[PDB]
């Protein structure tokens, strides 16, 4: 029943003795975003700065990178979902509104969002940084992890790992 | 100048640019054309000088 002991030991156990409902569950472990691509590399020919409606032409010739974009696995737990499939998303969300909102997000669409934890004291999707001039070049640390880069290893739903 | 590469054009651009066009060109080209007035030679010569025309917005 400790999620941070070593998976080695006596198991979590508890009351499952029915078959798991089919299709099998799969977890997603890691932030939740909305859109949020994290691949990003240094691309030619940009288009207009300001003009948007212009940035479609680099939808339909995009990047190499960026032709088939990844995302958080938040995308991958909806879109199995929407496959067919059953999905259980692993994370933890502030408490203030984006983090219902995230979780309402995912909830909507048919998410086992048992796995999220909620972090009261922090606000969903914000770091808190420290910008610092170092060798002439302004620079960032990280000083507050956001309460996605913050799940403990004790807030593991064993239940969710095991099906 | 990319203007109906992406997204629809405006359907009036084609008056809109067409009378910006002749502002800013069909103005001086036609000036330009203005000739020298002249009878044969007398106390008298009329001319334009075309880089100096000008237009004022209208009062009403």
């Amino acid at each position: 029943t400790n999620p941070d002991s070593d998976p080695a030991l006596v198991d979590y156990d508890d009351g499952i003795d029915f078959p798991y409902d089919d299709p099998p569950l799969v977890c997603c472990f890691g932030a939740v975003q909305k859109e949020f691509v994290p691949v990003v590399r240094v691309h030619d020919n940009p288009m207009h700065p300001d003009i948007y409606s212009q940035w479609k032409m680099l939808q339909w010739d995009p990047p190499e990178f960026g032709r088939a974009p990844g995302g958080p696995p938040s995308n991958v737990a909806i879109s199995h979902v929407r496959l067919g499939g059953r999905a259980a998303f692993m994370g933890k969300v502030g408490g203030d509104d984006y983090g219902e909102e995230l979780v309402l997000m995912m909830n909507k669409e048919r998410v086992q969002t048992r796995g999220v934890k909620f972090d009261e004291g922090a606000s969903t999707a914000c770091t808190r940084v420290k910008i610092k001039f170092e060798d002439g070049k302004m620079k960032a640390e990280t000083v507050k992890e956001p309460p996605e880069d913050s799940l403990l290893a004790s807030e593991l739903n064993l239940a969710v790992l095991k099906e | 100048g990319k203007e109906g590469t992406s997204t629809i054009p405006g359907f009036n651009q084609i008056q809109f640019e067409g009378f910006y066009r002749f502002i800013d060109q069909g103005l001086i080209e036609e000036l330009s054309k203005f000739p020298k007035i002249e009878d044969i030679d007398h106390e008298i010569e009329f001319q334009l000088f075309v880089e100096t025309y000008q237009l004022v917005e209208p009062l009403i």
